């Protein structure tokens, strides 16, 4: 009831660890390349949000910034 | 002379060509202010154009019934008329250039292999070691044919898997 | 007594219709039952299926 | 730092750097040495 | 690209993976093999790439076509 | 009516049972493994040839084997 | 030992509005198959021929075509509900068999004293081959 701004301060922490270790969103693809369909699932699941988390919240978030992304690339 | 080919130097479609596509050129400089970008970038298109005419003249390439030079791709037969930078020399050169990349690479998975994680190493290259590997396999004819000798570069049949017949 | 090869030392596997044949893999568990396959053999490189883990019999695991 | 030279060393970084690279040497090579059809030495 | 795309479109990922088992026999017996496995795409993947490279072809072609007749006259 | 057998190297891991869409693996006793039972393909009448029996199994190489053969009104699926 | 259960035909339906994917033809000719199972609450679930219907309390039925839409609706019971159902076979002269929980006990559990039937005590490769088998009227993995 009411629509209102609600917003949680720095939920993700600005780092560079989760570039060095690819597949990190998804818990199929941890645990290393065994075989080349990694690679290929690796960027066949990069966008699909669904599977990397169940909460809406989070889909909902990551939606939001992929969008000021491709507006930036867009400019 | 090799086989009906005259040296491009002498045949007269090798310069007829010349000419033409020179000419097609200054048709095409013929409509700018000779200061011009334009201008100067056709001028400059038509230089490196008689450049390459006079250096492939110079270098004695054979030409056909149409002008275009020809190669020739047997040792002995181009050595014997002076004409083994056409296949042979960058045969050599090739074979020594895939070579290096080849035993680089093999030499970084034979090395990655004995490690804690070998399949975690090939998505993650170790950019230290891959460089000292490709730096080293600029010797690949010498440790390639040692290996050879020595038998340590093969693997016998007995322990690589196979299918059931 | 124990039966087979020991616990954690590498094996090459004699099977002709598996995966790893005449690849080496390391001894996890013998089960001393009575089983047809107890040689219980992990490999490094996974199969087709995924899957690194096999039951292989006494005859058909050389060891070392 | 450490993460992000690990980033830099991933397979996708760095095969697209070596492509760059060996790229511009060969545009390099034929802008300076245009034109050969052959290695006259 | 469009004739290339035919490749993915009419094999199925069978003959592919036999192949590579014979590639891999041959890396093998020179100390050369990947640890990561090679690997066939995935039936659905080679569906995927099929239809990409059939569809990049086809568009290119006629984009092409298109540019070089309406640039030409017109 | 396809030919499903199941050979010795089975485990008893009960996956090919689970995975079965028209129940015709089941598990019985057995003694030549550590979970004492393997599977048996009584109502191989049932079986479509879906081969998710197949691909579930972790044996290597496959303990449930399934041959494709005559086709009648429930092995080819037939609704209408 | 053990019975299996009658199939008692004056039992409630789900609630359901018709569809499109009901039986057909195929069922006054061959056979059909019924489920019935006991709903703790009546509760919206998915019927396999599309759309959705409603279960009543306590007994349940419902005929389908194939038997496999039956153990696929079975199995959305036993997943998402809890609910344990009774598969029957019903041919078109009266007949009625007693299909899945064919000794009371689930495919997946060892019931002592089920046929082992189809087990052969060989591997995969120690089947016969075909040239030894040419012209007998089977397969070289029923010998
Ligand atoms: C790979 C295939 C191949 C082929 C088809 C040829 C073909 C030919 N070579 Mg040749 N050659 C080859 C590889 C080949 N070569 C290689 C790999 C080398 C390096 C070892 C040479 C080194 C070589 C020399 C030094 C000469 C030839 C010559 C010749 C020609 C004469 C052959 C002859 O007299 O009877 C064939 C005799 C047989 C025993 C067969 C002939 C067209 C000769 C030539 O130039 O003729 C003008 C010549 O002197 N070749
Ligand atoms: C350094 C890695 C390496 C090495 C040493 C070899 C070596 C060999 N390959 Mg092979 N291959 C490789 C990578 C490699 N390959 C990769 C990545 C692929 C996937 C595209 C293939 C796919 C492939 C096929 C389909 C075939 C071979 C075949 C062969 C054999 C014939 C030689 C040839 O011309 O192959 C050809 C080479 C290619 C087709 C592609 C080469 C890939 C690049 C150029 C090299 C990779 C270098 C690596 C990425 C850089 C690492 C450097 C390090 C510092 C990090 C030969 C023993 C043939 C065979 O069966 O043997 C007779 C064969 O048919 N290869
Ligand atoms: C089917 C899909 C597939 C895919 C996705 C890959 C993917 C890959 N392969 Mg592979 N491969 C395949 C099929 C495939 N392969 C097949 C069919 C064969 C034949 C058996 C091979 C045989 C093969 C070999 C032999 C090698 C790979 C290697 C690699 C990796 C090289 C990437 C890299 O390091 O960048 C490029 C790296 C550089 C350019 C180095 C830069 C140099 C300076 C110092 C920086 C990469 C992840 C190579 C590897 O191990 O990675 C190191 C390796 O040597 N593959
Ligand atoms: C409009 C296109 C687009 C957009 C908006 C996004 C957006 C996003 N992607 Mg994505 N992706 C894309 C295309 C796109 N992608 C494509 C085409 C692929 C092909 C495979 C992928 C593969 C991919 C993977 C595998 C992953 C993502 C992930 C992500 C998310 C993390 C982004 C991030 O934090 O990095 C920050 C972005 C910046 C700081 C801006 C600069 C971009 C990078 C850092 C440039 C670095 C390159 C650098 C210049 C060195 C290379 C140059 C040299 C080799 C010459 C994000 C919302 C990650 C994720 O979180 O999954 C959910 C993830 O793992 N993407
Ligand atoms: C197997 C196929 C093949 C072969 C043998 C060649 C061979 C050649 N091409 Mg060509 N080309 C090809 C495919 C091929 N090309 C394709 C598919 C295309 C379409 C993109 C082109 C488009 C193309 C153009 C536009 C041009 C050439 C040119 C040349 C010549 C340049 C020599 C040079 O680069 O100087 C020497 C370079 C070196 C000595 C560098 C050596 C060290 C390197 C860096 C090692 C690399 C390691 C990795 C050479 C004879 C040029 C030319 O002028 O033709 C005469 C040129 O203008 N090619
Ligand atoms: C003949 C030219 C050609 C062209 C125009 C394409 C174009 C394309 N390919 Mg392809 N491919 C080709 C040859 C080609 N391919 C060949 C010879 C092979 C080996 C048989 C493949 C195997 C292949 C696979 C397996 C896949 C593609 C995919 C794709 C699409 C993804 C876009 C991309 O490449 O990302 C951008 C490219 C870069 C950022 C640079 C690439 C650097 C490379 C490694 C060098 C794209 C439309 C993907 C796809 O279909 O998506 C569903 C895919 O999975 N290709
Ligand atoms: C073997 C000796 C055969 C040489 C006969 C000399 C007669 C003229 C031959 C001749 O033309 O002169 C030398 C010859 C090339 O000279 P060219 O006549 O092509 O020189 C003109 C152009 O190259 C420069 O404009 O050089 C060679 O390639 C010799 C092969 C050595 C191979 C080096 C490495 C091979 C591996
Ligand atoms: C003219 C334009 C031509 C494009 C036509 C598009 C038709 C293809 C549509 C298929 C849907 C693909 C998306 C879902 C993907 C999908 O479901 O496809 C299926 C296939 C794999 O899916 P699987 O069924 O194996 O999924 C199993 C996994 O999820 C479990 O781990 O994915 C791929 O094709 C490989 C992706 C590699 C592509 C990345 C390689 C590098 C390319 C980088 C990006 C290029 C630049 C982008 C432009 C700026
Ligand atoms: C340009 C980017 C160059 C980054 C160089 C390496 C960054 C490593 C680092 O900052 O440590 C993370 C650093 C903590 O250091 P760590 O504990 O070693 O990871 O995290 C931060 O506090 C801020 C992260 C932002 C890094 C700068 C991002 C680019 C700024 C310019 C925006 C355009
Ligand atoms: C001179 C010449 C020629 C040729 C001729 C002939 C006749 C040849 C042959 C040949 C032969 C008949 C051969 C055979 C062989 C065998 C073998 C066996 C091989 C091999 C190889 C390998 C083994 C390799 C290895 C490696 C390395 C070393 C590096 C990288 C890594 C690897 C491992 C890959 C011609 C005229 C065309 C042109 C001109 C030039
Ligand atoms: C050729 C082929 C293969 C083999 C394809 C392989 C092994 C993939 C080849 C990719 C190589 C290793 C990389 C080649 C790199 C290219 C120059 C560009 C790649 C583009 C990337 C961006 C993906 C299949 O696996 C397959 C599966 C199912 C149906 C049809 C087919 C099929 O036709
Ligand atoms: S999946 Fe294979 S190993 Fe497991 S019970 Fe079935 S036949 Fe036996
Ligand atoms: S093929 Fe399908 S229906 Fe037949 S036994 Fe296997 S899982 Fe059951």
């Amino acid at each position: 009831k009411k629509v209102k701004i609600v917003v949680d301060r720095n939920p993700v922490a600005t780092n560079f660890e989760k570039w060095a270790k690819p597949g990190h969103f998804s818990r199929t693809l941890s645990k290393g390349p065994t075989t080349t369909t990694w690679i290929w699932n690796l960027h066949a699941d990069a966008h699909d949000f669904d599977t990397q988390t169940s909460d809406l919240e989070e889909i909902s978030r990551k939606v939001f910034s992929a969008h000021f992304g491709q507006l930036g690339i867009i400019f | 002379d090799v086989a009906g080919l005259t040296p491009c130097s002498e045949s007269k479609a090798f310069a007829k060509r010349k000419k033409n596509e020179v000419k097609a050129l200054n048709k095409r400089l013929k409509n700018y202010e000779a200061d011009s970008a334009p201008a100067l970038a056709l001028k400059a298109t038509i230089a490196r154009t008689e450049a390459r005419f006079d250096k492939y003249a110079k270098q004695g390439l054979l030409c056909g019934t149409d002008g275009l030079p020809h190669l020739i791709a047997d040792p002995g037969l181009a050595l014997r008329y002076g004409h083994a930078g056409d296949v042979f020399i960058p045969t050599i050169g090739f074979i020594y250039f895939a070579g290096w990349l080849g035993y680089a690479g093999s030499k970084y998975l034979q090395a990655v292999a004995a490690t804690a994680k070998p399949i975690e190493k090939e998505i993650i290259i170790d950019v230290p070691l891959a460089w000292k590997l490709l730096w080293e396999g600029f010797g690949w004819p010498l440790r390639a044919f040692a290996e050879y000798k020595n038998g340590s570069l093969m693997e016998d049949d007995a322990k690589i898997t196979v299918s059931p017949r | 007594p124990d039966v087979g090869p020991k616990r954690g030392t590498q094996v090459r596997i004699l099977r002709p219709e598996s995966y790893w044949f005449r690849e080496t893999g390391k001894v996890v568990s013998v089960d001393q039952s009575g089983i047809r396959y107890p040689v219980v053999v992990r490999f490094e490189k996974v199969n087709y299926a995924g899957v690194s883990t096999n039951n292989y019999a006494l005859d058909e695991v050389v060891a070392a | 730092m450490k993460d992000f030279t690990t980033y830099l060393s991933t397979a996708p970084v760095l095969t697209l750097l070596s492509v760059t690279v060996v790229a511009g040497l060969l545009i390099e090579i034929n802008r300076f040495f245009p034109d050969a059809l052959i290695a006259a030495f | 690209v469009w004739a290339f795309s035919l490749m993915f479109l009419f094999s199925g990922r069978g003959y592919w993976q036999e192949l590579i088992e014979s590639i891999v026999w041959a890396h093998n017996k020179l100390k050369v093999a990947p640890a990561i496995q090679p690997r066939a795409l995935s039936i659905t993947q080679g569906r995927a790439v099929g239809v990409a490279h059939y569809l990049l072809g086809g568009i290119a072609t006629t984009w092409s076509f298109f540019l070089a007749r309406i640039l030409a006259v017109g | 009516s396809h030919t499903v057998k199941i050979y010795d190297t089975c485990i008893g891991c009960t996956q090919c049972v689970r995975a079965c869409p028209t129940d015709v693996l089941e598990m019985v006793p057995w003694d030549g493994c550590k979970a004492n039972q393997i599977a048996s393909a009584p109502r191989t009448e049932d079986c479509v040839g879906c081969k998710r029996c197949e691909s579930a199994c972790p044996t290597d190489f496959l303990s449930v084997r399934v041959y494709l053969g005559s086709e009648t009104t429930r092995s080819m699926g037939l609704a209408y | 030992a053990f019975t299996p259960p009658t199939l008692q035909s004056d039992t409630p339906s789900p609630i359901f509005g018709g569809s499109t994917g009901g039986l057909l033809s195929q069922a006054q000719v061959e056979e059909f198959h019924v489920i019935t199972w006991e709903s703790k609450k009546e509760q919206i679930f998915e019927m396999p021929t599309g759309g959705a219907a409603i279960m009543r309390q306590g007994p349940n039925l419902l005929k389908l075509a194939r038997k496999e839409q039956c153990l696929a609706l079975l199995t959305q019971l036993r997943t998402k509900f809890k609910i344990d159902g009774y598969i029957y076979r019903v041919f078109p002269n009266g007949e009625v068999q007693y299909l899945h929980p064919k000794d009371g006990v689930y495919p997946e559990k060892v019931n002592a004293g089920r046929s082992g039937d189809n087990t052969n005590m060989r591997r995969i490769g120690q089947n016969k081959e075909p040239v030894q088998i040419k012209f007998s009227g089977k397969i070289p993995a029923e010998f």
